[PDB]
């Protein structure tokens, strides 16, 4: 099948 | 808020995928010829490189690009799929010393992950883990270099 | 002349960070 | 851990020109870089030390807008191109450097971090150069070495025909003078 992103990282911590 | 780093998985494993110059990067070992998944139908590669363990895909939505280093700094870190950062000492133009080695779990599924420089830029993708006996102590990585020219 | 007034901010203390759902 | 930032937008024109009239900003703080403005102008004040320092060409001799009313600086220093005001509460301050090192990185209003190599007690050069335009709105910004602390507040571009080679900073040294004087 496909490649899911399952979740996602945010290198500065962002929270916004 | 949007992420430069987007953990992915295959119906056999996960690992993690990074976004750099607009393309979502990511080991071939880990993806193949797979296309991602997009609300509008999966997406296919724009670069596929097995020489090199390099797969690109346009980068997906809620993603924003990472910046190159040009510092040439070889004082890098790695971010593992935990959000953990790993000192790693660079010792050539693909690979690191880990200040302090991890049991190779603790870097087990971020392989796509990015090593950075002291000013979180790219200094290349985490392509695997060098281990002795269990012991990470060193890592394999693909510099934005061939990211670079791959486009 | 008026007063100097803040319009956002820059955050360096962040760190890596699995956005939440 | 390397530097990475991120920026927040706390107000808008409107509110922010309400604000500086009043002098009265009830808003919650938070962040080592404060994004400044005047009614004429914006660019960034750095926290260093319990202080608010920003570049005096562009904060001039104004108050800045607190939760208590306009707060009057605490040094200004015309010649060395300073001004402070006590670091607002719930700010974060940076800590000056200590190590000597020669590879800096600025921080952008747009909290991108970009690496300059220093080449004097007040220029380092960008190893990747960039239009002028990016740096618009900097001053007052920090330099940060390696470890994270400040090394000087970005004060002026090194142009040359539109594109910034290098750039202009205050060092930290010129703080604790500004703040014996
Ligand atoms: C800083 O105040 C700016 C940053 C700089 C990159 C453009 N610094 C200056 O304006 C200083 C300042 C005068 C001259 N400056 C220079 O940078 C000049 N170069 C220079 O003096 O070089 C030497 C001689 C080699 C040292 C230059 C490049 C010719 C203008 C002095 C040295 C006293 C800053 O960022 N200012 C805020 C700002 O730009 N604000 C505007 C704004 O709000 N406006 C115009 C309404 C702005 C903000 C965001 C985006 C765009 C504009
Ligand atoms: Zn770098
Ligand atoms: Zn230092």
């Amino acid at each position: 099948g496909s490649v899911v992103i399952v979740g996602r990282i945010v290198l500065s911590g962002k929270p916004a | 808020v949007e992420g430069e780093v987007q953990i992915v998985s295959t119906a056999t494993q996960t690992f993690l995928a990074t976004c750099i110059n607009g393309v979502c990067w990511t080991v071939y070992h880990g993806a193949g010829t797979r296309t991602i998944a997009s609300p509008k139908g999966p997406v296919i590669q724009m670069y596929t490189n097995v020489d090199q363990d390099l797969v690109g895909w346009p980068a997906p939505q809620g993603s924003r690009s990472l910046t190159p280093c040009t510092c040439g700094s070889s004082d890098l870190y790695l971010v593992t799929r935990h959000a953990d950062v790993i000192p790693v000492r660079r010792r050539g133009d693909s690979r690191g010393s880990l200040l302090s080695p991890r049991p190779i779990s603790y870097l087990k599924g971020s392989s796509g992950g990015p090593l950075l420089c002291p000013a979180g830029h790219a200094v290349g993708l985490f392509r695997a883990a060098v281990c002795t006996r269990g012991v990470a102590k060193a890592v394999d990585f693909i510099p934005v270099e061939n990211l670079e020219t791959t486009m």
